């Protein structure tokens, strides 16, 4: 299917940015949230919607629930200005199906 | 095992134990004083066998996890509780005078997961964390597998919602002591189904998949 | 249900333990209550269900024993502890009491 | 916490002597008064218990005859009367309270006793 | 000391055909899923297709079904991605990334991504 990730999230530094994953019954079907900077290629930053990785700062959160998904990065700095993208494997379909995305700036 | 009735108000109970509880429903003696009970501290000091009544201290009869609970705020009754729990390696039995509680020995098996930091060594059955792959580890559970879950940060809805569909039933969830025991049905129509829940250790989720 | 207390004749120094056996004609678990009869005065109740020790009595004083033999366990004597004990079957409806044991010093 | 108990007094012998056992300090209701015998050279022995809340009485099997026991809640006083002196009868009487009625514990325990009313037959 | 090196910037005419080539150093082939996500010139990610490491995969996306054919040799460890019939919407900046092969593959995520090729058309 496809997911309604809003175009643009404004978000001022030292605060929380809610980006929403919408889709149709997106609780019974795993996130994996990708940053993208302009150039740099996405890095991964949450999979299976509330894991944090290895290697990332602590600030970088998110859950899943019901219809929609928030990636909750707290606490807004400088050099998370990029565009998160949320990723969807359909089962049903055997094919994943990638979010649009949602840059935020600070 | 085929019955519903754990209320003592001569009661006598047959059940797989895993953290349920007995009440024991007793007077307060200021109306009806002709009504006693043989044991003193019963679920504490309590007869293991039926004939020869000896006092056994309940730290010595079989039990492995246990707590017991003796509270009186209510006025019209007062009640001594001891929680019993699946870890017990044998069908031990106790008379309170006649009260006959008997706990079976769980016939199935024990999967035990420590993500909390704690010594759980009552039942050394386990996966550890270690066995948690990319942070996500996924324990199959045989027909009545009973899997344990010791992390403290549960958050909401454990085992409620399973992912992909069809959502893996469980007979009975327990949520006791910060420790969350998951009941395999038994029973299922098709293997694959999945059961989920969340956990936070060192502020990263594990999370824990079941499925038949 | 006479409950005799064997050991009632006694005569004990000062700084001496001593142990008080109590024994009943039935068993009676642990409802029994330990009581210090002063000459004279009144009886003090000393232990509570001989488990546990009532407020008021110094730690020199102890219960021990269940079901049918029961112990008392003074870790100093004192002229204080100088009096008649007791035994209470608090077991059955009549309450059969001790003949009483004077712990002379 | 104390429990005053009325000054003794000998009756003559085929006499009746009434013993006032006076509560003070915790609600007179509630707890159960049990009377003792404290026969000269012989141990304590149990006559009965008086419920102060229902009222009710009962007494042992030697005196399920002769004893009787009243009160006033007026007053909150505990009133023994026993009938059929005999030179058994003789005796220091205490009138007792159950700190363990109130709550928990089903054993009988005597926290609080009376001075001790002398009788003498 | 672990990375993923994709082939060099590359430009190809319209029409004509473009191999991508994703050699996995660091890490073992054929432990994680391969995927192609292609990111189009000031354009959100688009997941071009899948290849299973146990089996051969036939997983591709319904717009990139036709000139999408996605082979593993194994025998270099090297992910191939070859690509034909180019337009103006087949030109983009291409990423491998991998995910841990399991029974069920909704959890994971794609935690290594490529250096990135640049194709022009
Ligand atoms: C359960 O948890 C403990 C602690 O998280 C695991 O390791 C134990 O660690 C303590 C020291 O903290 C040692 O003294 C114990 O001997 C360890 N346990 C064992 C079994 O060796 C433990 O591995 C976990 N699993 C089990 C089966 O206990
Ligand atoms: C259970 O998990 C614990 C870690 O929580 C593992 O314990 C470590 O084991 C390695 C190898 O034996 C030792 O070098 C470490 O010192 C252990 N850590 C601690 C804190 O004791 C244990 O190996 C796991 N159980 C397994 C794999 O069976
Ligand atoms: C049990 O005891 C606790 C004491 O904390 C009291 O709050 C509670 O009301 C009691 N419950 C029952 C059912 O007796």
């Amino acid at each position: 299917y496809e997911l309604t990730q809003p175009p643009s999230v404004s978000v001022a530094p030292g605060k929380t940015a809610r980006i929403t994953c919408g889709g149709k019954d997106l609780g019974s079907k795993s996130v994996h949230w990708y940053q993208q900077k302009p150039g740099q290629a996405p890095v991964l930053v949450i999979y299976y919607d509330n894991i944090r990785p290895s290697g990332i700062p602590e600030r970088f959160s998110g859950s899943n629930s019901g219809n929609t998904a928030t990636l909750t990065i707290s606490r807004v700095e400088a050099g998370d200005e990029a565009d998160y993208y949320c990723q969807v494997w359909d089962s049903s379909s055997d094919h994943y199906v990638f979010g649009r995305g949602a840059k935020v700036t600070v | 095992s085929g019955f519903i009735g754990y209320k003592c108000n001569f009661c006598t109970i047959h059940s797989y134990f895993i953290y349920d509880k007995i009440r024991l429903i007793i007077p307060k003696k200021s109306s009806s004083p002709e009504f006693k009970i043989l044991p003193e501290k019963c679920f504490q000091k309590v007869y293991t066998d039926y004939e020869n009544r000896v006092e056994t201290d309940i730290s010595e009869l079989g039990l492995i996890e246990y707590e017991i609970e003796e509270n009186d705020t209510n006025p019209n009754y007062n009640e001594r509780t001891i929680t019993i729990s699946p870890f017990s390696p044998k069908d031990i039995e106790f008379f309170c005078f006649m009260v006959h509680v008997r706990v079976l020995k769980y016939p199935h098996n024990i999967l035990f997961t420590n993500l909390t930091n704690d010594l759980f060594t009552y039942l050394p059955k386990t996966y550890n964390e270690s066995n948690f792959v990319s942070n996500v580890l996924e324990v199959e559970l045989n027909d009545g597998e009973l899997f344990v879950l010791a992390c403290e940060l549960i958050n909401k809805k454990c085992f409620q919602e399973g992912k992909e569909k069809a959502l893996y039933k469980s007979n009975k969830i327990i949520y006791h002591k910060n420790l969350t025991i998951f009941k395999a049905p038994f029973y299922v129509t098709s293997k694959d189904v999945n059961t989920e829940c969340t956990c936070k250790f060192k502020n990263n989720n594990y999370k824990i998949v079941l499925k038949p | 249900i006479q409950m005799t207390q064997s050991p009632s004749s006694l005569s004990a120094s000062v700084g001496d333990r001593v142990t008080i056996t109590c024994r009943a004609s039935q068993i009676i678990s642990t409802y029994l209550n330990w009581y210090q009869h002063k000459p004279g005065k009144a009886p003090k109740l000393l232990i509570k269900s001989a488990s546990t020790l009532q407020s008021g009595v110094p730690s020199r004083f102890s219960g021990s024993g269940s079901g049918t033999d029961f112990t008392l366990t003074i870790t100093s004597l004192q002229p204080e502890d100088f009096a008649t004990f007791y035994c209470q079957q608090s077991y059955r409806d009549p309450i059969t009491f001790g003949q009483g044991t004077r712990l002379e010093i | 916490v104390q429990l005053v108990q009325s000054g003794p007094e000998a009756k003559k012998p085929g006499a009746s002597v009434k013993v006032s056992c006076q509560a003070s300090g915790y609600p007179f209701s509630g707890y159960y008064m049990h009377w003792l015998r404290q026969a000269p050279g012989q141990g304590l022995e149990w006559m009965g218990w008086m419920n102060p809340n229902s009222g009710g009485t009962k007494y042992a099997q030697r005196f399920q005859g002769r004893v009787t026991m009243t009160r006033d809640t007026s007053i909150s006083t505990a009133h023994m009367e026993l009938r059929g002196l005999r030179s058994d009868d003789t005796a220091v009487y205490y009138c007792a309270r159950d700190y363990c009625t109130g709550s928990s514990c089903y054993r009988t325990d005597y926290d609080y006793w009376g001075q001790g009313t002398l009788v003498t037959v």
